[PDB]
RNA sequence: CCCCCGGAGCCCCGCGGACGCUACGCCGCGACGAGUAGGAGGGCCGCUGCGGUGAGCCUUGAAGCCUAGGGCGCGGGCCCG
RNA sequence: UACCCACCCGACCCGUCUUGAAACACGGACCAAGGAGUCUAACACGUGCGCGAGUCGGGGGCUCGCACGAAAGCCGCCGUG
RNA sequence: AGAGGGCGUGAAACCGUUAAGAGGUAAACGGGUGGGGUCCGCGCAGUCCGCCCGGAGGAUUCAACCCGGCGGCGGGUCCGG
């Protein structure tokens, strides 16, 4: 169960990083790196992830399938979206909500999408 | 050993029992049995009033 | 030299330390959370043929 | 561990938990239990009443095996036997009264504590109590002696 | 007597104290008497319902 | 004009001076690090008049602006690159600080990857 | 310039289990919820017990659990013990019971099931009767530990019988000045 | 006493052989890190030589 | 008739829940804060070593040392130039 | 904030024993490194964990040349005690 | 060789000289500012940005809609297994 793991992983995790009076979690496909319960990648059984596409342009959307877990090879499906930063946002919007798929990440997923695109465009003067 | 059978390779030993079965409480806390018997919440955080 | 170097455990205690050790070898959350790079493994209670012996 | 020891938290504390008026000198009271009569009397007399002095009768070269005698109460007699021999009774319509060899389970004596189930028995032991006699008799059953 | 200074207060003295410096003990707290639903909430079982009923 | 903070309050600091140890001036054997004096007749530990001040708790910083740099961001000791994308979200509140003993080559690679996703770095023009 | 004694203003009671066992920390997360919400003082006692120490929530024998359930009226209810159910070899007529406990020793587990009974845990009890409706709270005797015998006035003060700590009891071990009237005195 | 699924055996070269065992009840045992940790520390002390002066 | 939130449009929403929810987290109220001897608690205070772990750091310069260099913590100390 | 300087107010040198120390009481020129509540046994209570009228643990035994092992595992030995 | 034969690193006390500032109540110190410095951040306007909108310019392809395919989610008939 999720609440079980979280009691093994609250401290004592290979993705937990505690320094400089903050704490953080570098685990895959958790939004905003929060060492948390809501915002955790492994503990749960329905998780939404958003990371840049490996090409340099786009946004890939990890969704855990929940069909069968303890199947890490396939338990875990991705997809790509290369669009115009307004449909891009409204794709993760319609994908999380009106799917009733963890509508906790619903906003944190978008603010991570937007902040991904801001990172792939002309950098500075 | 399994649960309802001895070890049969160790002398006398069986798996430990559980202090609780449904180790998840997210489902327990929003089942209709529990939800029905609850005092309604109190979430109107009362900032202290300045006395004029 | 006669510092009490060695320690003790009850028999059942150090047996039931193996149950929880094994039961957590399933549950990929706990496994990966030890940084064991299981992202492509087909299934977590990974069983192999007995050719390997 | 040394880590969770109050001696860590006593760093920079001058007297080290022992008070600067009367320091931690070596041996202020005495050494060991010394002064039971003198100046430690209030302790020995109010916490260990009966310490000082002889009593009784000497029995030189005592050996425990001579006077070895464990005890059962009737409380737990049907525990020495597998409970099915009790269930294969209160039944069977013959007055079976299975035999309980208290000697085999390691007890040279049966004492009369507790209730006894309304059930015929034969109890083989070495030494019986009187009330343990009456509790078995009155339930219907025999007391058989063994050497 | 060498520690205190007491005397017989008049009405205006009662008002001044109760309004400006009047706090009510509710749940063992010094809570300011800002509205009289706090006075009735404690004293309503005695016909006292408002800031003015306290002063009676 | 780099990377404004989310909220830039008024930072007030009840005492800005250090807390030197009693007699850390007369003797060199004594560092400026605070040690709570424990003399019987010691005149600081009994908080006498016009003597050096003993640090206590009610002397401490505001809960909102605590650990806050003068710009607004809390530091994060970023050690390599992958430990930067931790801050990808918590970026307008606090920033990145590159570790001292990072080689000069990847000390660059950390800099412009941050300027990509707008993570202000406090020591960005450092080794060169 | 206030004049209260701050001697005992801080109240010393446990507000969290001093233990680390995640399971006890989990159903504490459950009755940290029920206790605040439902009007039932029931779980407020169940919660205030899940904090306490092993030495303070003693085991309940199985027979002491019968004679507390045999009383007229409490038939049909569930026994609820924040503790363990042990076995009692000196009891045989096991009526059918509905028990809840943190632990139940394996032997007492089979005496109960064989008698057509049922055992729950403190999370199914939360789904059975979240208000604690139709329950019986019990405990073992907290003045049961052999430690409680060495407590009291003192051994050797007048007619206050309290067991003294003796390395090994026997003839020549503390029957002397203070015990027999013949040798000094006695109390 | 939970429900126990069917763990598939993999052939020596990846893909899934027809054989299918069960999850042995050990893997439903209670995880308890408080006991794993405790038993671990009191056992790792034993493989250790006396150092003295 | 007096109807449906996949929509009443929301100051109450009981159909789904914070950014907030590290549930040993976060939050709102009050009260109070002298201290030797002494006790207790907390110390992402510090030192050396081991089992883990950081796809950690490192000849594009580690430890140490030095610094009227920028700062954080009530402070132990710490981070940077 | 920290370097130097200036000023107004404050301000006696620390450690210690002591009813009382700035004392015409004693230790102390200065700076580095070293330096003091330890281990064992035996009780006692508190606390955590396993099992529970039982529960062990030792010595033995069965399994290795240890790499990790002089570990881990197992034994009507588990009750001789 | 700012590793030169007791030569890695090279601290403090202490001393040498250069620079800067001071100087009749021994120095040192706490609070408060002021003056000067060494640097540090800047600016050769720091006017900080981020939405939404309105307007005027310029450019590529779609969203809305259907049709083919893939992949999920949830649902119930527990329908079939
Ligand atoms: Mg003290
Ligand atoms: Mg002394
Ligand atoms: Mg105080
Ligand atoms: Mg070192
Ligand atoms: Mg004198
Ligand atoms: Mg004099
Ligand atoms: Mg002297
Ligand atoms: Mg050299
Ligand atoms: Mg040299
Ligand atoms: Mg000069």
């Amino acid at each position: 169960s999720a609440h079980l793991q979280w009691m093994v992983v609250r401290n004592c995790s290979s993705f937990l990083i505690k320094r400089n009076k903050q704490t953080y979690s570098t685990e895959p496909n958790n939004l905003k790196a929060r060492n948390s319960f809501r915002y955790n990648g492994l503990i749960h059984h329905k998780t939404v992830g958003v990371e840049p596409a490996a090409d340099g342009k786009g946004v890939v959307v990890v969704i855990k399938r929940r069909s069968g877990q303890r199947k890490p090879a396939t338990s875990y499906v991705r997809t790509t979206i290369n669009k115009n930063a307004r449909a891009t946002l409204s794709s993760i919007r319609h994908m999380i909500r009106k799917n009733k798929y963890r509508p906790d990440l619903r906003m944190a997923a978008i603010r991570r999408a937007s902040a991904i695109l801001r990172s792939q465009k002309p950098v500075m003067v | 050993g399994t649960w309802r059978k001895a070890a049969t390779l160790k002398s006398n030993y069986n798996l430990p029992m559980h202090k609780m079965l449904n180790t998840d409480l997210s489902r327990i806390l929003k089942s209709p049995e529990i939800q029905r018997a609850l005092r309604a919440p109190r979430k109107k955080i009362h900032r202290r009033v300045l006395k004029k | 030299t006669w510092r009490r170097w060695h320690r003790r455990v009850n028999t059942t205690q150090k047996r039931y330390a193996i149950c929880s050790a094994l039961a957590a070898s399933a549950l990929p959350a706990l496994v990966m959370s030890k940084g064991h790079r299981i992202e492509e493994v087909p299934e977590l209670p990974l069983v192999v043929e007995d050719k390997v012996e | 561990p040394s880590r969770l020891r109050k001696t860590r938290k006593l760093r920079g504390h001058v007297s080290h938990g022992h008070g600067r008026i009367g320091k931690h000198r070596k041996h202020p009271g005495g050494r060991g239990n010394a002064g039971g009569m003198h100046h430690h009397r209030i302790n020995f007399d109010k916490y260990h009443p009966g310490y000082f002095g002889k009593v009784g009768m000497r029995h030189y070269h005592l050996k425990r095996n001579q006077s070895f005698c464990p005890t059962v109460n009737l409380d737990k007699l049907w525990t020495l036997v597998s409970e099915q021999t009790r269930i294969n009774a209160a039944k069977n319509k013959t007055g079976a009264a299975p035999i309980i060899d208290v000697v085999r389970s390691g007890y040279y004596k049966v004492l009369g504590k507790g209730k006894l189930p309304k059930q015929p028995v034969i109890v083989k032991a070495k030494f019986f109590s009187r009330r343990a006699e009456e509790k078995i008799k009155g339930v219907g059953g025999a007391c058989v002696l063994v050497a | 007597e060498p520690y205190i200074a007491w005397g017989y207060p008049n009405l205006k003295s009662v008002n001044e104290l109760i309004y400006k410096r009047g706090y009510g003990k509710i749940n063992k707290k010094r809570i300011a008497l800002t509205d009289n639903a706090l006075i009735a909430r404690s004293l309503g079982k005695y016909g006292i319902i408002c800031m003015e009923d306290l002063i009676h | 004009a780099a990377l404004r903070p989310l909220v830039k309050p008024k930072i007030v600091k009840k005492r800005t001076k250090k807390f030197i140890r009693h007699q850390s001036d007369r003797y060199v054997k004594i560092k400026r690090n605070w040690r709570k004096p424990r003399g019987i007749d010691n005149r600081v530990r009994r908080r006498f008049k016009g003597q050096i001040l003993m640090p206590n708790i009610g002397y401490g910083s505001n809960k909102k602006t605590k650990h806050m740099l003068p710009s607004g961001f809390r530091k994060f000791l970023v050690h390599n690159v992958k430990e930067l994308e931790v801050l990808l979200m918590c970026n307008k509140s606090y920033c990145a600080e590159i570790a001292h003993n990072v080689s000069s080559k990847n000390r660059k690679a950390i800099v412009e990857r941050a300027a990509q996703l707008a993570i202000r770095v406090t020591n960005p023009n450092a080794r060169l | 310039g206030v004049d209260i004694r701050h001697n005992k203003d801080r109240k010393v009671r446990r507000k969290e289990p001093k233990s680390q066992d995640i399971y006890l920390r989990l159903l504490v997360k459950l009755y940290r919820f029920l206790a605040r919400r439902t009007n039932s003082t029931f779980n407020q006692v169940v919660l205030k017990r899940l904090f306490m120490s092993r030495t303070n929530r003693p085991p309940l024998s199985l027979s002491r659990m019968i004679r507390k359930m045999k009383l007229p009226g409490r038939e049909g209810k569930t026994a609820v013990v924040v503790g363990t159910i042990t076995d009692d070899v000196r009891v045989q007529e096991v009526p059918k019971l509905k028990v809840c406990a943190l632990r139940v020793s394996s032997r007492a587990r089979s005496r109960i099931l064989k008698a057509g009974g049922k055992i729950l845990t403190f999370d199914q009890l939360a789904l059975d009767s979240p208000k604690g409706c139709g329950t019986v709270l019990l405990s073992g005797p907290r003045k049961g530990r052999e430690v409680y015998r060495h407590f009291g006035k003192a051994p050797g003060t007048p007619h206050s019988h309290t067991k003294p700590y003796v390395r090994s009891k026997g003839r020549k071990f503390e029957r002397a000045r203070g015990r027999r009237a013949s040798r000094g005195y006695k109390n | 006493a939970c429900a126990r699924p069917l763990i598939s055996v993999y052939s020596e070269k990846g893909e899934s052989s027809g054989k299918n065992v069960t999850l042995p009840a050990v893997f439903k045992a209670p995880i308890r890190p408080d006991i794993v940790n405790f038993v671990h520390t009191n056992l790792r002390k034993n493989n250790r030589q006396p150092y003295a002066v």
